């Protein structure tokens, strides 16, 4: 988490957006990947969404069960993924780097010893995305031992309660999928949530401008960035273009 | 918080994204309400009655016996509207799509059956059902594609990458996640977020309430164990719901050995997988080292699912069920002795229940018990399967 | 002499060769005997009950009728175990013939069907069954033989010239003119000499006994009509049968049109045919102007027979009963419409009767009837024919 | 009848038995038969029984199915059978001529109509295979009103009424098909029964020398016979001397 707080804070000084870019670890191949990764830091990132390929994914579908699938081919195992996790953090000390998980993979080998191994390598949050809130306490505390972030989801059909329970118990940020995005983010700040990123359907500048007006501190971006990888699989340079041209767009969106 | 526990011991639970938590929610508060209400409990008994028409008769299977001091009876599921237990449930839970306003019904099936009893319930009772299948399970079964159409389905296959049951029921979900208000997810068997596990248990459990009513009338007493087959866990936590508490009433759960255990090429998670997270629930599972999810085998595709319902977990870790094996060939065997010596072509799940049972018979004949095994389908689509396995082996 | 007048009017009668008549004598004596026993009675109902399902369902059909006066009932003998009615006069002839000390089952059969009920009597009653079946009807029905040597039959290929139904028939009497002191010849439907048409309602009289029982609990008063498909006669006399005395029932049997009565080709004989004698019986036939006998056409194969039993003659011509007929396409659309408004995938047989009734709605939709159809079986077996048709007609 | 009784008696006279082929009218063809019963009459046959193709036979089976089946590849009807009838009495005015039908085909066009038929042609007596001696008294009635001799079967599983029935209504011959033969003869004599022929599996001399011996009045052959058509199907001129051939030595045996 820590360098979450004080990522936000230097946005809050800079009147500022956060964007943060979606990406499954190892697509379409290890070295691409960390070759995409440090592209979009360099094009202006400020934090990373990046994902551990699953078996049989959900909260995704499409465009990411390729990305998935990509990741597959390439062999990617849940061990790479964490040696590509600490190298990425080796170069980059102080981006936030979260990660999407299932919670297969985190029960897998011991909850707490995959927080400890987060911690190891230098993930700052970790979001299960088939662990509801209601299920969530034995993954809360493990991450909360190994200064990890809980992320939580707030879907559009959320209720008070709800709103309550994921601004008492997440960090980091608040991952946020009918209210006006207004009151949501109303409602977010008078319970004291971590800082709201938008995180549905942001794929053009004017929808980044659009959250930070809203309230929200920033927007996380995940379809468009691997619909980027997936339209140059042929062109690994056009590629890594590509995608610095739209992260800087988007990125600029948020100033 | 729920209305009911959604835990089975360790076991369970409402693994899903959150968005999918007040589906769940609104499920488990009709389930309960109408499960309080005599009138959905008259509608209800009157669908099976008098439209898949239960009873179903218990029948005593002599000539099976013969030589032995084993006494067995067959609970015929298979004379079920449809041609398996399926149906007890999917009447149940299209009633309750009602209850809840709906008027759609959302399906998945993987050997077929499921989206069959989900499309008959859906025709009867004039909800507009689409059901989501693996395109290769699609291919794999189209006689049964051409009877969901012919009852009005919607059938669409799922190209996904793996194309199979797994990937079926991840559209289905997602589809039910933003079509909630009108549409039901009608799970197909005891397993997945809580309420399914306890709501297919309950719409089963008329199996063992049967069974026991029947079985007092005709011997006086219970059975010495009640024996069915475990994919997900419908059929058989339907036959045990009511004997759980009569403890001297032995709970055998027989899951497919496939190859054989030693193989890996089996569908036997239970009692040789591993705790995991996935299909909404807590439990066993076949899966890889590293947590993902691995393929079943069984020669019947009604029991390749590479996990099994939370309560047999729980039932299991006390002790009060015992789960075992039935590898292809004892099953193929069981089936064939069914045939030629009672006329009954049994599903090749069950054949699995009947094959465990044949085995208690045989290897201590003059051992005195009173068996019951669940028939939990017909056989009919499994001949030309036996057919082919059969022509292949010089027979 | 015989204890039974073995005509209905002027048709039936025992026209066989004189070495059959004492077969004959011998069926009917055992016959008379067992009605009179509560033995055999008790016997009988215990295997209808604990084996093969009775009582069937009677179904009320809401969807089909909507926005008509009509109301419609489905007496489910596809519940049956085996699928069909035929089941349970096979019960009644297997236990027959152990009456008489025989241990072996003489059958023939051409759709199968019949085949298949008596390979499953005599696997469970311990009857060695041997089953002629024209090779040509092997061809066209291989399931069904695997079926029944599944169930311990032995199915023999008859080549004669022709290699059908009649073909078949002609080698089981003769085999049985031979071999009558061991096996009984097990007829399949209400057809053939005396004591065959009267043994075969009886046997399947439960049909109707139960619809009485049933529609007069569920409606308070008798049908308007009864209505059932009539190939050789068996489930529509078994309908009819307990509703004869009551004359303001209505009796309706329906004979396959084919592509229509004016093409020649169809399966009708009792309206379009002639009186002859074959069979063993004086009786409504399909044949050429020169007395030699005709074959008849049906999509359905259990319809496709060019004759029809004696006592449906019988009540035609004094005007108890009425006879109509229902063509391909009519029995196609009544198929469809069951599948799709019911979730009950008929036989293309009973679909016939179907058909009538829903032309009796359709036509007159502002008449308060209500009907009782005879659900004869089930549909599963249909489903490749259906949808080859459908197929090649663009759907 | 009258030529059956004008036989009997020469025969008896003559301390003789009656030796009577069966074949299928038609078979192989018309002028063929035709032929082949010219050459059973001059070899010695001294009745006939004649079969007239049915659609559906059944006291008969095989070699004689077979036969049905080329008198129907030669397209051969009942009223072409009428006619080849009407001709063999022409050529051959005494020899007993007797009819093996199906009930369908005397039925079809009325019973009386057909006897009447019979006797416009010159038949002596006619079987009808699948009519019983139960259910027999319409056909009895309208031969006997035509001068035709019902003929019936007495089984080996018969029993004293049937034996006094087949006595008591049989006219022409009694077809013999268990009690030895000479016990059963001695009951059909005592109830005054029409001479009996022995008709199963007669195929060889001796057995023609048995039934004699027996006290049967002679015996008829079906299946030998239609067996040397069968053989020599290619060779018409083969197939008559074989007939004549095994015929003389039939009729020489009832010597
Ligand atoms: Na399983
Ligand atoms: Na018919």
């Amino acid at each position: 988490m820590e360098r979450y707080e004080n990522l936000f804070a230097q946005l809050n000084d800079r009147r500022e957006g956060a964007f943060v870019p979606f990406v499954t670890l190892g697509d379409p191949g290890i070295e691409q990947s960390l070759k995409i990764i440090d592209t979009l830091i360099d094009a202006g990132a400020d934090a990373l969404e990046l994902g551990v390929p699953f078996s049989d994914p959900l909260a995704d579908g499409p465009t990411i069960q390729n990305a998935n699938l990509r990741a597959f081919a390439a062999g990617v195992t849940p061990a790479q993924c964490f040696e590509m996790l600490a190298l990425i953090r080796e170069k980059h000390p102080t981006i936030p780097i979260g990660l999407l998980m299932y919670a297969n993979l985190v029960f897998n080998n011991g909850i707490d010893a995959f927080y400890a191994r987060c911690e190891q390598v230098g993930v700052d949050s970790v979001l299960v995305a088939d662990v509801p809130v209601e299920e969530s306490a034995p993954f809360r505390q493990a991450a909360l031992r190994h200064n990890i972030a809980p992320i939580f989801i707030c879907p559009p059909n959320a209720d008070d309660d709800l709103l309550r329970q994921v601004a008492s118990y997440g960090r980091g940020y608040t991952y946020l999928l009918a209210l006006p995005l207004h009151h949501l983010i109303e409602k977010l700040k008078e319970y004291h949530a971590a800082p709201a990123l938008q995180g549905f359907g942001i794929s053009s500048p004017e929808q980044v401008s659009a959250a930070v007006r809203a309230g929200a501190a920033g927007a996380i971006s995940g379809s468009a960035i691997v619909k980027i990888i997936e339209k140059n699989l042929a062109s690994p340079k056009q590629m890594l273009a590509e995608l610095r041209s739209f992260v800087s767009a988007m990125k600029a969106a948020s100033r | 918080t729920t209305l009911l526990n959604p835990y089975f011991g360790e076991f369970g639970g409402m693994y899903v994204p959150q968005i999918l938590m007040p589906a769940l929610n609104q499920l488990e508060e009709a389930f309960v309400s109408a499960q309080k209400d005599p009138e959905f409990q008259a509608q209800f008994a009157d669908l099976l009655k008098n439209y898949a028409g239960r009873p179903t008769a218990l029948t005593k299977c002599q000539n099976i016996t013969a030589g032995t001091r084993t006494t067995l009876y067959l609970k015929r599921e298979d004379l079920l509207h449809g041609g398996a237990h399926k149906t007890n449930q999917v009447l149940g839970q299209a009633l309750l799509a009602k209850r809840m306003g709906k008027s759609e019904i959302i399906a998945e099936t993987g050997a077929g059956q499921h989206g069959v009893a989900s499309a008959l319930a859906s025709a009867l009772l004039g909800l507009k059902c689409r059901i989501y299948m693996g395109a290769k399970d699609v291919e794999r079964q189209s006689p049964n594609v051409f009877r969901m159409r012919l009852m009005g389905a919607e059938v669409i296959p799922v190209h996904s990458g793996s194309a199979t049951l797994k990937d079926a029921c991840n559209e289905a979900l997602r589809d039910w996640s933003g079509s909630y208000e009108t549409a039901h997810y009608m799970l197909g068997t005891a397993a997945g977020p809580h309420p399914y596990p306890t709501i297919v248990r309950e719409f089963q459990r008329m199996i063992g309430e049967e069974t026991k009513a029947q079985i007092l009338d005709k011997e006086g007493r219970l059975p010495d164990a009640v024996i069915a087959c475990v994919g997900g866990g419908s059929n058989a936590i339907g036959m045990f719901a009511d004997f759980i508490n009569d403890t001297s009433v032995g709970l055998i759960g027989v899951e497919p050995g496939g190859h054989g255990i030693e193989t890996g090429e089996h569908g036997a998670p239970l009692k040789h997988g591993r705790v995991g997270i996935y299909f909404g629930m807590k439990a066993p599972m076949m899966q890889t080292a590293d947590g993902q999810i691995e393929e079943s085998y069984s020669i019947s595709a009604g029991l390749d699912f590479p996990s099994v319902g939370p309560q047999h977990a729980y039932l299991n870790s006390i002790g009060r069920a015992d789960y075992v094996s039935i590898t292809d060939d004892e099953a193929l065997e069981a089936f064939k002795t069914l045939c030629r010596h009672e006329g009954i072509i049994p599903a090749l799940e069950s054949s699995h229940a009947l094959a465990h049972a044949l085995k208690m018979m045989r290897e201590q004949p003059e051992k005195e018990q009173l068996l019951v095994v669940n028939l939990s389908g017909r056989g009919d689509k499994d001949i030309f399967t036996v057919h082919d396995i059969l022509k292949a082996r010089g027979e």
